[PDB]
RNA sequence: AGCGCCGUGACGCAGUGGAAGCGCGCAGGGCUCAUAACCCUGAUGUCCUCGGAUCGAAACCGAGCGGCGCUACCA
RNA sequence: GAAGACAUUGUCAGGUGGGGAGUUUGGCUGGGGCGGCACAUCUGUUAAACGAUAACGCAGAUGUCCUAAGGGGGGCUCAUGGAGAACAGAAAUCUCCAGUAGAACAAAAGGGUAAAAGCCCCCUUGAUUUUGAUUUUCAGUGUGAAUACAAACCAUGAAAGUGUGGCCUAUCGAUCCUUUAGUCCCUCGGAAUUUGAGGCUAGAGGUGCCAGAAAAGUUACCACAGGGAUAACUGGCUUGUGG
RNA sequence: UUGACAUUGUGAAGAGACAUAGAGGGUGUAGAAUAAGUGGGAGCUUCGGCGCCAGUGAAAUACCACUACCUUUAUAGUUUC
RNA sequence: GUGAUUUCUGCCCAGUGCUCUGAAUGUCAAAGUGAAGAAAUUCAACCAAGCGCGGGUAAACGGCGGGAGUAACUAUGACUC
RNA sequence: ACGGACCAAGGAGUCUAACGUCUAUGCGAGUGUUUGGGUGUAAAACCCAUACGCGUAAUGAAAGUGAACGUAGGUUGGGGC
């Protein structure tokens, strides 16, 4: 037993499900999320915990992400679909914060080929770290497609500042054995994080996109 | 309370186990000490009973009832002259009252193994050799 | 010292056992006495068994 | 080392007999447990004057441990535990070597 | 079938190791009170007129910096940690917490920025950039930043 | 002699452990400066 | 006799098996009538030798050299 | 007169406590001490051509490392030299010829191996289950390691076949206690149910003084039992050193 | 030495914790209003009002965010200094 | 502790000790509190002193460094690193 | 190397509980009277019931179950007849 049982998580989401699929009809997507509170843990003196976990399918193949890459992998990318941009064309934008402030802001994560270490943080400014997205290893074997998804699907778990997080773990429009599934993966590798397991949460918040913030725990 | 080693210093000689100076207890109860010192008061008198009538924190308060074997309404009357008996002397003082009979143990029963016919006598008896005249 | 195959004795003597030997030489003195009691008993509460 | 979170091996759980898919964890010794039988009557001995009862070991020589594996049949949850050498870094399901790769200085 | 995955550290071994006393030598590692110390002193002598010896050891510990003292027969055996010396990418450091980058792209935001006279200095030599590789040095599940160097070729 | 005094024996004459003995001591150690908040020459 | 430690730029010294760094010193220009201070810039190393293991050693191993040390007690 | 439900006193609990108590303070050793490890082990030699064989003999090594560096199969041949090919040079890649191993096989050393035991590639988990027998150390005990079968379930290959970890020779650990796995079994003894506890079979947590106590000194204030099994003076053998 | 219980009875006035709910932005520069954070993301309403884009910053603003402390507030009570 | 008089009694509080604060926090026993359980019990919060952190103190215990260059004969080195 | 000037007298593997191998004796699937009773020429000798010990059943941690396929097996030796 832990402190959730599948049980209880197949009652919230099938009314949390109802609300999106039958009674609001919003014109664009709805995404169910994850938010997990923190109690009696302090992120000045306790240990910032950092985890991720490839997630089994993706929660939303509509977020935009940049190849940074050297010339086998932008060509290997150019061809797939993804926004692969070169390394010499940042060549000399370090010269203003605000040619690479929009560059964070329109992608919501960056990958870069294993010759990122040398270049990406001083070639760039800190802004990728600061921004909470700092680009990813691919190697050359690594199947570019096959990271594109990995990394869309992965979930970040990261003590920042607030004891506050929030991981997406799927989209509306999947079928709800998946749902369940997932949602309670990403719980129990949340407390596996941290020092008490489950006696650092106090707070599960599982919704959608735009409703029913239920509460669990 | 306990009954403090009276050890100069806490100074015992010995091994580890025989240390032990503050959270010792008297085998004997508060009551038996009272019935102790009230025979010895009143050596002429046998001590019959003891009750508990109060306490403080530091005291514990008891009622001692004594006959006395000399008075002739207790050397006749047939329901008592048994406390004239040369044996009753200083009954309380051997163990004798029902808080001596129960300090020293002497019930039925498998839990008073060790104490039912007193228990130095018992161990007498559990750790004497018997030899026969022909040997078994 | 253990030595030889031989049983595990354990023979309780570890105390000071010669203090608290009994030798029943009075057994046949304590037969003619209990015969004797017996006697005078019967002898006392004549004729009952 | 390096050993994998899978692994099929041979199940004798009276419902498979034969080789299995299992998944493998590392095995954890678990708590103490006190009201165990050897707990209570280390409390009984320590209790009282005597000072320290038992022996209490100083001497360390060993620094690392052998491994134990929990296999769990993915059929029937029968479990399993099979011993390693000494290691001093585990992992589980890790980190394939690559054969002809480059050194990374 | 089955779920949460059965998460767990797949962990073991000693963060210490029992070697010897008279074996020590100065610039080494001892523990001391529980506590990783680099060794700066030591002395033996001769505890009698036909004894043994003794070894006197004077050593600072490597994370607060504290003088500990201790001593002990020479051929008792005392732990050493298990100390080691990683090398980090400086990326950004914002409340303190430097957040640092391995030879691969995995990075460690977990580490405190040093808040002393090398923590402010290497604070004032990130500002301006000139990357900088940082050493972190990890004993006894405490790790703390020590070094920093600036990169050499490929400017 | 060490027998009769915290203070005794040496092959040297010197006390050996710092004369400074905390209020909380027992009967047989208060031999020296007893609780001394500071010690030494006043003013220097 | 036995044992331990050290050798790195001219000097004093750091140093994470991926070709070496601090402070002065030195060098070039400037300011000054000139030197110093000051300002702007550069350069300086079989890491004591000679072999070995490693893809690659300043570090590890074997020797050789030069210094520093320790033990030296009961008679 | 002061003080007052506070102090005090009782019991339990945490700290402090060489002031005091009890005990300990390894072994081998050209006396002991300091040093070292010859204390559990492995290679070569000493070792005197079966086996065994000592020393604080000699030269070294071990407390690890590995999901492959384990298992099978396939294909190929290594170090090195010569001759050649833009940059390219003594050392970058390419080609041919010669090449008995002069290479490689995690790590000491020794042995072993060429259509392989090396190198590259394709699959895989036999590094599995149940026990018994055997070899070495040996008391023919344990422990460690290893060999050959049996009964299953598998891997690989076209197949013969091979595979019960690492090409062989080292790489490690009882009782008590704790813990896990297995049978879902036995017991809690007035009779049941459910917790809890205890059992049976098999692993782990560790004893490196490695057949496995829990352990700091000093004594010229000293004590006892002994020892010429053992040092310091004389004698004896030797004579490096001295002459 | 320190805490608890007992000894141990009789009383009041300022604090302060538990649970429900309503409130709340507190700042430096500056978008377009005075910015306490992190995850998601372009819609319901009589207002096209707001967000998207483009300017603005250490960080976006509609919306889902009864989520995250933090700072206040009125309770039938229950607890302590 | 030192040991008549005279004349002096330098520098060092990092270590060991002694001593003094705070409540901003870490550790934190028994009793008491809350929650899960059928209950034994388990978990958590609260949590005194001490410790820890931070000051003071040497007529307290005590301690009180290396190397190199340099003056118009050399040598030394007032000076310098 | 130690003990021994001389002589007399004394002066050191005992008894007990439990037990192993061997031997003797009795009876033998049984065996053991002597705790006790009876009796007596009285600590002897003689007589004796019921029990109890060991043995005739093992194995298992335990709940438990529990010894002929057969001239109580076959083969190889085997004294004696
Ligand atoms: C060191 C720890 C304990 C040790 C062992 O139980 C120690 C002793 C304790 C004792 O009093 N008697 C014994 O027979 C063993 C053991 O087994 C290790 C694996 C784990
Ligand atoms: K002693
Ligand atoms: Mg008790
Ligand atoms: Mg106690
Ligand atoms: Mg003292
Ligand atoms: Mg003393
Ligand atoms: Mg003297
Ligand atoms: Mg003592
Ligand atoms: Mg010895
Ligand atoms: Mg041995
Ligand atoms: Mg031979
Ligand atoms: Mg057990
Ligand atoms: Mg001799
Ligand atoms: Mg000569
Ligand atoms: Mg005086
Ligand atoms: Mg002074
Ligand atoms: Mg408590
Ligand atoms: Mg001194
Ligand atoms: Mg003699
Ligand atoms: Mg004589
Ligand atoms: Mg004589
Ligand atoms: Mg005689
Ligand atoms: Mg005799
Ligand atoms: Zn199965």
């Amino acid at each position: 037993m832990s402190k959730i049982t599948s049980s209880q998580v197949r009652e919230h989401v099938k009314e949390l499900l109802k609300y999106s699929n039958e009674t609001k009809k919003r014109n664009f997507l709805e995404t169910v999320e994850l938010q997990v509170g923190l109690k009696n843990y302090d992120p000045q003196r306790d240990k910032r915990f950092s985890g991720s976990l490839k997630l089994p399918n993706c929660p939303r193949p509509n977020m935009s992400i940049c190849i940074f890459g050297d010339a086998f992998d932008v060509d290997r990318a150019k061809s797939c679909g993804v926004d692969a941009m070169s390394v010499d064309d940042l060549k000399k934008l370090n010269k203003n914060k605000k040619l690479i402030k929009k560059l964070s802001k329109k992608y919501n994560a960056f990958i870069a080929s294993e010759v990122l270490i040398k270049q990406v943080p001083r070639l760039l400014g800190p802004q990728l770290s600061k921004a909470g997205k700092f680009p990813t290893p691919v190697s050359h074997n690594d199947d570019l497609y096959g990271k594109v998804t990995d990394v869309r699907s992965t979930i970040k778990f990261q003590l920042k500042k607030v004891l506050c997080l929030a991981v997406a773990v799927g989209n509306v429009e999947m079928e709800e054995d998946v749902l369940v599934n997932q949602i309670l993966m990403s719980v129990n590798f949340f407390v596996s994080l941290l020092k008490k397991n489950w006696q650092n949460v106090g707070s599960l918040v599982v919704k959608s996109s735009m409703g029913p913030a239920f509460r669990l725990y | 309370g306990n009954r403090k080693r009276p050890v100069p210093k806490g100074a015992t000689y010995g091994k580890p186990t025989n240390q032990g100076v503050n959270e010792l207890k008297y085998q004997r109860s508060l009551r038996a000490t009272a019935e102790e010192r009230v025979g010895r008061r009143a050596a002429n008198l046998r001590v019959l009973n003891s009750y508990w009538v109060n306490q403080d924190s530091t005291y514990k308060y008891f009622e001692v009832i004594l006959v006395d074997p000399q008075h002739k309404a207790i050397r006749r009357d047939a329901r008592y002259n048994w406390i004239c008996d040369p044996v009753h002397k200083h009954r309380e003082a051997r163990g004798l009252t029902a808080t001596g009979k129960k300090s020293r143990g002497i019930n039925k029963g498998h839990k008073f193994n060790n104490t039912k016919a007193g228990r130095r006598k018992t161990w007498k008896r559990q750790n004497t050799l018997s030899l026969w005249r022909y040997r078994k | 010292a253990i030595s030889k195959n031989l049983p595990i004795l354990k023979n309780h003597f570890r105390k000071h056992w010669q203090e608290r030997v009994k030798v029943h030489f009075d057994q046949a003195g304590k037969k003619v006495s209990r015969r004797n009691a017996r006697a005078t008993r019967a002898a006392k509460i004549a004729p009952r068994p | 080392v390096n050993v994998p979170k899978t692994r099929k091996t041979y199940c004798k759980g009276k419902t498979c007999r034969k080789h299995t898919q299992h998944k493998v964890t590392q095995y954890k010794a678990g708590k103490a447990s006190l009201f165990a039988q050897g707990k209570r009557r280390y409390d009984r001995k320590q209790s009282g004057f005597g000072g320290q009862t038992k022996p209490v070991f100083h001497k360390k020589a060993k620094t690392t441990k052998k491994v134990v594996l929990r296999l769990e049949c993915v059929k029937c949850k029968t479990r399993a535990q099979l011993t390693l050498k000494r290691c001093k870094h585990f992992e589980l399901g890790g980190e394939k070597k690559q054969k002809g790769q480059a050194l990374q200085f | 079938e089955e779920h949460t995955f059965e998460t767990a550290d797949a962990g073991s071994s000693a963060a210490t190791y029992p070697m010897q006393c008279s074996a020590l030598r100065k610039n080494g590692f001892v523990v001391i009170k529980s506590r990783p110390c680099k060794i700066v002193d030591m002395s033996t002598s001769k505890t009698g007129k036909h004894g043994h010896a003794k070894v006197h050891l004077v050593a600072i510990d490597i994370f607060t910096g504290k003088k500990l003292e201790d001593l002990s027969p020479s051929t008792h055996n005392m732990e050493v940690p298990v100390v080691k010396r990683n090398e980090y990418q400086l990326l950004d450091i914002d409340d303190g917490f430097l957040s640092l980058m391995n030879m691969d792209g995995d990075t460690k935001d977990d580490v405190k920025a040093p808040e002393g006279e090398l923590g402010d200095s290497l604070q004032t030599a990130f500002d301006e950039g000139k990357d900088l590789m940082v050493t972190i040095i990890s004993a006894m599940g405490e790790e703390a930043a020590i070094s920093f160097k600036e990169a050499a070729r490929t400017d | 002699n060490p027998v009769d005094h915290p203070h005794g024996g040496g092959n040297h004459q010197h006390i050996g452990k710092a004369s400074t003995i905390s209020r909380g001591a027992v009967s047989g150690q208060k031999a020296g400066l007893i609780a001394a908040r500071r010690t030494g020459l006043l003013r220097g």
